């Protein structure tokens, strides 16, 4: 493997309910352009590929939600980047330190997610 | 068994 049409690929997508822009893996193409996205906390839910970013490694100096995946929610933006466990991190400047947060730790405020779904957006 | 919440923005949390 190497490359697929969507299904596979670790993405971002928008959560329902007018939510945020939440770190995934297309599951599969449900029709209509709507793709099933197994989000990386593990909750399955389908999005419409206008609302899906899947070349969106979190640029450094972009803004962020740092998340503590038990729920503890702040803002902060990237200044750094690092690879441990075969995963990927980012040194998110938080409340004036530097502190490591994950990919499903930064996600994008739909806010800030909008201006990448004008490059990355499927749709 | 799974992680807790997370965060989901339909609603605010309150850290």
């Amino acid at each position: 493997g190497h490359m697929n049409s969507f299904v596979g690929l670790r993405v971002v997508a928008k959560w329902s309910s007018n939510g945020y822009f939440y770190s995934g893996k297309i599951t599969r193409d449900v029709g209509a352009g709507k793709y099933k996205l197994l989000f990386d906390d593990g909750y399955e839910c389908d999005v419409l590929g206008k609302d899906i970013l899947l070349c969106d490694p979190i640029p450094l100096d972009t803004e962020v939600t740092a998340l503590s995946e038990d729920e503890y929610f702040s803002a902060g933006v990237v200044k750094g980047h690092r690879k441990e466990s075969g995963e990927l991190y980012y040194s998110i400047e938080k409340e004036g330190q530097r502190k490591w947060y994950k990919r499903m730790a930064v996600i994008l405020s739909l806010e800030q997610g909008n201006r990448l779904r004008e490059q990355y957006g499927l749709g | 068994r799974a992680h807790s919440s997370h965060l989901k923005s339909k609603k605010g949390q309150s850290t």
